[PDB]
């Protein structure tokens, strides 16, 4: 339904949501560099963007309960940041004991433990509860197995509830269980055979699913009475599911509702059934679903537009020929961009600055001219489509409707 | 009509170089990076890029 | 307010020369300050040593770039 | 009407000055008084300054740096009882004790700019007390209890 | 024992007391609390740890003052028996600071060492 | 002749002088400097000194750079100054050259201490009990 | 300013002026200084005053 | 042996046998932390090797907002040691806000601000505006020398509850205590880029080389 | 109070009885009641001269603003009763 989209040269690698009883949900995304970015979800617009005080960052965790958030720069530092009070608001709370290694992944135990992998092979474990004497410090460096002709540095760690462990996954493909108190390894699995890159579980931890960059997609279980009675976790089933990669997967449970969702380098998104992974048909999603349409034509000189990002091409039918190729400087992140009912004007919309030109076809080129309309490039544009040949109608960013070349609609119940 | 396209573009998309003995730095609209907050740190995200696309593996 | 700068302009321009030329005349000397110049070089390198904290800050720079250069040894 | 309770001098002070609530605050910086237009339109309620003495200094120390329950503030906030109306504190933990017998306690990101208006032209008209007298006392509260209740 | 200020971690523990044994190994150190403030002020310590394991800690936490007025890196540990075992004396030791020799042969673990300690503040 | 006792007195005597010294001298600053401005317009024409209101000829003084409306014994202050400089030089190799001297001879007082020693100069790991 | 001082030179805070004149000749530097005058070194009988 | 006036009224270069920088007196007859005192009236020198506001002046700024008749907040105030030639300069009709956190520095603040009236000194920590409230109105500049990352956060509070429209910031920022291991210009640009989106609008900045490695002066007004 | 603010109130809308209020004023009231009967002389010639002459007897902006209704308003009477009165 909904797109939210950034333009050129920014990134995330690294979201979450954060969904108190009885408040709005909200998504804190990060970019490459060193801001947790919390997006609205109204219109598409970032309405915070708190610069974190150290480092790049790198992962986010956030809390239990959430109240509390774990970011991981890249000086060696993890800052929490305590959000409550609604939306809009984000405060530093405290930076935890520094170290020399690019702190790469964060989970949360409870609201007291934060488990975080690190650059050097180790996983650490930082402490941060209220009303204690120990806030701020960590308590142990547990160190993966390393290798003599790599650094090899541990890509993410998750906590596991029910039989109280962290399994970690690294860069030699060796997803070690970890025990979470005395802090020492349960067991090991030399697994996957390149760099695990994700992992997940389920609600009461029958299941541990890792997926890597050889692209094997493989889960581990618990689930007989006898394995949990021992609490070891055995090398259960293995699925190959993809092209090139895997970069993130995530899984969901309900009592109708039963599925993981992974996806990688190629760029599809693929879905299992969870509780039956061996047994589950899996379904494959489409590169594109572009319910957000992204290339229009008109019936006039039988003419293709095709925007795509901050960049439009048009060309026109007959063989054919590539008529002509525009880039746009001051527009970043590309919308809807409409042509009217003759081969003259174009609007192309950003939701910050949104542009017309019109078009003098001189045969084998076009040339295009841009037009100064400034109350549509002051406003905020949706949608974008062209009633007649020179007026147009506007959707807006704040649920209104205008006309360019003063709309009214009826309200809503919440 | 070879590269004076792309030297002109650069001299007028670059920020300022020093004069005299300092430098002068620009200082961009506020009504640009108001939503889309960062720029990607190019020097790192091409380091994790690196590392997944490593000679090691194929 | 008015800036008349018919005699106002010379005066203000023979006044801003004379003090100009005084206060840099307050000061050495163009020619010898690049012996005074490489003693103040030299007095700061050897009592405000910042060298160590620029290598070390090097090796804080060269123990994180991720290392698929190898670590053979 | 105005229930902004501003601590400066001794202890606390209530600001009468002309204009409507926390909407009117956030019309307060769309108006920009920051002039004479704010010097005439703030005017002064009830200034409760004891004395300028150590205890009384202490007293009002606790008072606006903790649970603001002392007895100066009690009685400046029981006169009043007109409409036991909604009142502009400046800090959560002050605000949220003031808000526990009979009233309606605010302090929501223009009360700070009130603040800054009346912080800006306060001794002028409000205290009658003069500038001078009002930067010493607050060098002798600074030293005093802004010393010796936080240092040993 | 809340006035100890920085301490060290475990990882970080073992390896400033690995590197204080080499110390002791090649005679870079000096040891003691009056010994390690003598070396402060004539200004040739490396840096300074300092065992948070006395009975009271005020013993030690007044080189902190003139250590943080010169510049200089230090850190706590939780046990002065270690410091002892690993300075190499049959006493408990308290402080101990690591001299200065840019000639030496364990220069750059007692730099990267050094980098770990002035990290944390 | 004298001894490790006397020279580090003596050194330190030449420390504390030096750094006392340098209390009362003055260096020149260096680097660089970097101005903010809105981004068109002064792009177009660069900065140049007159943004300081003052004059072109002390623009490249790190020091006081008196503005118009503020602007508005010959041999013998070089000749001292660079006499000092050359003082405080003298005092800094006398520094390096006592430290060196304190340094042996404090390698040959320790080197008759104890130990299981042995020249490669390293001592047998073994505490001193 | 008194605390952050080793024990050498609580020591022999008191008699300086004898401390500098044998550091700088040679002879040998005093041993109690001000602390002379304390309850315990006058106890104390020969150069058990010393230690 | 000549005393020859700055840019900023209130702070002098003594010519003479030797060239520095000085600053006049409001407690006369003596040095506070063992520095130089010049009288040709009394003056009392101030190093920038100790100081940083001193090093930035040395290295030269445009437009200082220390005057010698309105107040100026100082947050992170060092033992003593900068606040006094502040106080110098700000002069007897003006006040100088020194604020401190850690109370082992706060004897020698109590202390000195004992035997100079112009200094008012505040223990509370630099981050709870709210606290130390009540006592402070209105400043006309803030300078601060906060080592704790979060510099922009905590500037931009005390700023917007406590400086006034068209009010200076100064600020000397430290490269090693918000970030190590990149370099001094890209964290001054991520600093000023924090500043910017806290409308502390930048006027200039520069790094002070030679005097103390790897920091930065940030000015700027304050535009509400 | 309530109703001197009505005045100011009155007379700014206005822009988008002097003796009497200069009589109940003298019998931070008496500030507003002055500054109120300025804006209303600023957005009446004897009653501008009686209010002067019980005005005189009597803040700043007020008396700048009067100023300003003076020098806006025999004229060597007025400014001797004026000139009398403040000496």
């Amino acid at each position: 339904e909904m797109v939210i989209e950034g333009g050129k040269d920014r990134s995330i690698e690294g979201l979450c949501w954060s969904n108190v009883n009885g408040e709005s949900l909200r998504l804190f995304s990060i970019g490459g560099s060193t801001v947790v970015t919390e997006w609205d979800l109204a219109t598409g617009l970032p309405l915070r963007n708190y610069d974190c005080n150290s480092g790049v960052i790198w992962s986010i965790s956030i809390n239990d309960s959430q109240d509390k958030l774990s970011v991981g720069c890249d000086n060696g530092t993890v800052v929490l940041i305590d959000i409550s009070g609604g939306p809009g608001v984000l405060e530093h709370d405290t930076i935890l004991m520094r170290q020399e290694a690019r702190v790469l992944t964060l989970a949360w135990k409870k609201d007291d433990f934060v488990i975080g992998g690190c650059s050097d092979g180790r996983i650490r474990i930082w402490s941060a509860q209220k009303n204690d004497e120990n806030m701020g410090r960590l308590l142990h460096t547990m160190k993966v197995d390393k290798a003599k002709k790599e650094s090899t540095l541990v890509w993410s760690v998750i906590y596991l509830p029910r039989t109280d462990q962290i399994a970690s996954g690294d860069s030699t493909g060796s997803i070690k269980f970890w025990d979470f108190q005395f802090a020492t390894l349960n067991q090991s699995f030399k697994a996957h055979d390149a760099d695990v890159l994700c992992l997940t579980t389920d609600t009461d931890n029958n299941y541990v699913f890792s997926a890597g960059v050889d692209r094997k997609i493989f889960q581990f279980s618990q689930n007989t009475n006898k394995s949990q009675k021992n609490n070891r976790w055995v090398n259960s089933s293995n699925r190959l599911l993809h092209g090139n990669d895997i970069r993130a997967i995530c899984a969901y449970q309900s009592k109708g509702a039963d599925f993981l969702v992974s996806g990688g380098v190629e760029k599809t998104l693929v879905i299992n059934s969870l509780t039956s992974f061996s047994n589950g048909n899996y379904r494959k999603m489409p590169t594109v679903e572009p319910y957000s349409k992204n290339v229009l034509v008109n019936k006039e000189q039988r003419l293709v537009v095709s925007w795509s990002e901050s960049t439009v091409k048009i060309w026109t039918m007959g063989n054919y020929k590539l008529v002509c190729k525009l880039t746009l400087k001051d527009d970043q992140n590309i919308s809807t961009c409409s042509l009217s009912p003759d081969g003259q004007v174009l609007v192309v919309g950003r939701p910050s600055t949104t542009k017309v030109f019109h078009l003098q076809p001189v045969g084998n080129k076009l040339k295009v001219t841009k037009l100064d309309n400034d109350l549509l490039l002051r406003t905020s544009t949706k949608l974008v489509k062209f009633i007649d040949n020179s007026k147009i109608v506007i959707c807006s960013c704040e649920d209104d409707v205008f006309i360019v070349d003063e709309v009214e609609l009826l309200e809503v119940t919440s | 009509i070879k590269t004076k396209k792309r030297k002109t573009l650069k001299n007028l998309r670059k920020d300022s170089v020093k004069r005299g003995k300092f430098r002068v730095q620009l200082l961009s609209t506020t009504q640009d990076s108001k939503t889309l907050p960062p720029k990607k740190e190019s020097s790192i995200i091409r380091s994790k890029d690196r590392w997944l696309n490593r000679k090691a593996l194929n | 307010e008015g800036t008349l700068t018919d005699h106002e302009r010379k005066y203000l321009n023979k006044l801003i020369k004379r003090n100009s030329q005084n206060l840099r005349s307050w000061d050495l000397e163009e020619e010898v300050r690049d012996e005074l110049e490489d003693i103040q070089q030299s007095i700061l390198k050897d009592t405000v040593s910042t060298a160590n904290t620029d290598r070390s800050k090097r090796r804080r720079f060269k123990r994180k770039q991720f290392k698929e250069d190898i670590k053979e040894s | 009407y105005v229930l902004t309770e501003t601590s400066a001098g001794y202890a606390l002070l209530k600001a009468s000055d002309k204009k409507i609530y926390k909407s009117s605050s956030l019309i307060q910086d769309l108006d920009s008084s920051d002039k004479v237009l704010k010097e005439f339109k703030i005017a002064a309620f009830s200034k409760f300054n004891s004395a300028a003495n150590a205890l009384e200094e202490a007293n009002s120390i606790i008072e606006g740096k903790v649970s603001s329950q002392l007895e100066k503030l009690l009685e400046e906030i029981k006169k009043d009882k007109k409409s036991t109306l909604i009142v502009s504190e400046t800090k959560l933990a002050n605000a949220i004790n003031k808000l526990g017998l009979n009233f309606n306690v605010v302090s929501d990101a223009v009360t700070l700019d009130i603040y800054r208006a009346i912080k800006e032209y306060l001794p002028e008209l409000l205290p009658g007390m003069s500038d001078n007298d009002l930067s010493k006392m607050s060098l002798g509260l600074a030293h005093s209890i802004g010393r010796h209740k936080l240092k040993f | 024992n809340p006035k100890a200020f920085p301490l060290a971690d475990a990882a970080l523990t073992q390896q400033i007391l690995d590197v204080v044994q080499q110390a002791a190994n090649l005679r870079q150190l000096k040891k003691g609390a009056n010994e390690a403030t003598k070396t402060l002020n004539r200004g040739i310590s490396e840096f300074i740890i300092m065992a948070a394991d006395c009975e009271p800690i005020e013993i030690l936490l007044h080189l902190p003052l003139l250590c943080e007025d010169k510049n200089v890196p230090y850190v706590f540990v939780p046990s002065r028996v270690a410091l002892g075992r690993a300075c190499g004396v049959s006493r408990p030791v308290i402080a101990a600071s690591i001299t200065t020799n840019d000639a030496s042969a364990i220069k750059t673990q007692i730099y990267a060492v050094k980098d770990k300690i002035e990290t944390l503040l | 002749t004298q001894d490790s006792n006397y020279v580090r007195t003596l050194r330190q005597i030449e420390l504390k002088k030096l750094e006392k010294g340098a209390k009362q001298l003055m260096f020149k600053s260096s680097g660089n400097h970097t101005i903010f401005v809105d981004s068109r317009e002064k792009m177009n024409e660069f900065t140049p000194e007159k943004f300081f209101n003052t004059t072109s000829e002390m623009v490249n003084r790190s020091e006081n750079r008196l503005t118009k409306d503020q602007l508005a014994p010959k041999e013998s202050l070089d000749k001292k100054k660079l006499k000092k400089f050359k003082q405080v030089k003298q005092h800094l190799q006398r520094e390096t050259q006592l430290k060196q001297v304190q340094q042996r001879m404090d390698a040959q007082r320790e080197l008759l201490k104890k130990g299981s020693k042995k020249k490669i100069f390293k001592w047998k790991k073994q505490r001193k009990r | 300013s008194l605390a952050k001082s080793p024990a050498s030179t609580i020591q022999i805070l008191g008699a300086e002026k004898a401390l500098f004149r044998a550091l700088k000749t040679k002879h040998d530097t005093p041993k109690y200084g001000l602390l002379y005058h304390a309850s315990l070194v006058g106890q104390a009988t020969g150069k058990n005053k010393g230690k | 042996v000549v005393i020859e006036p700055h840019r900023h009224a209130g702070v002098y270069i003594a010519r003479g046998k030797e060239d520095l920088l000085v600053t006049k007196n409001m407690a006369p007859g003596e040095s506070v932390y063992g520095e130089k005192r010049i009288s040709v009236v009394e003056y009392r020198v101030w190093n920038p090797f100790r100081s940083k506001l001193a090093a930035g002046i040395m290295g030269g700024l445009d437009e200082l907002f220390i005057a010698p008749g309105k107040k100026v907040l100082y947050l992170g105030a060092a033992s003593g040691t900068s606040v006094s030639h502040v106080s110098d300069v700000v002069g007897p009709e003006g006040v100088v806000y020194a604020v401190e956190f850690s109370h082992r520095p706060g004897r020698e603040l109590i202390s000195m601000a004992k035997k100079r009236p112009n200094i008012i000194p505040i223990i509370e920590d630099a981050r709870h505006p709210q606290k130390y409230r009540m006592l402070i109105g209105m400043v006309d500049c803030v300078f601060a020398d906060v080592a704790q990352p979060d510099q922009a956060r905590i500037i931009a509070l005390n700023s917007h509850m406590f400086l006034k429209d068209q009010g200076g910031v100064v600020i000397s920022i430290k490269a090693n205590c918000i970030d190590s291991t990149v370099d001094a210009e890209t964290v001054f640009a991520r600093e000023v880029q924090k500043l910017r989106e806290e409308r502390i609008k930048p006027l200039e900045q520069l790094t002070l080389e030679p005097y103390e490695r790897d920091h930065c002066i940030v000015v700027g007004r304050y535009m509400r | 109070g309530g109703l001197p603010v009505l005045y100011a109130q009155e007379t700014l809308i206005s822009c988008t009885e002097h003796g009497c209020t200069e009589l109940t004023n003298v019998r931070a009231s008496p500030q507003v009641q002055n500054k109120l009967l300025l804006v209303i002389g600023s957005l009446e010639v004897i009653l501008h001269s009686v209010m002067p002459i019980f005005t005189f007897m009597g803040p700043a902006l007020i008396k700048n603003s009067k100023g300003n209704e003076k020098e806006e308003m025999h004229v060597p009477r007025h400014r001797r009763v004026k000139l009398f009165s403040t000496l």
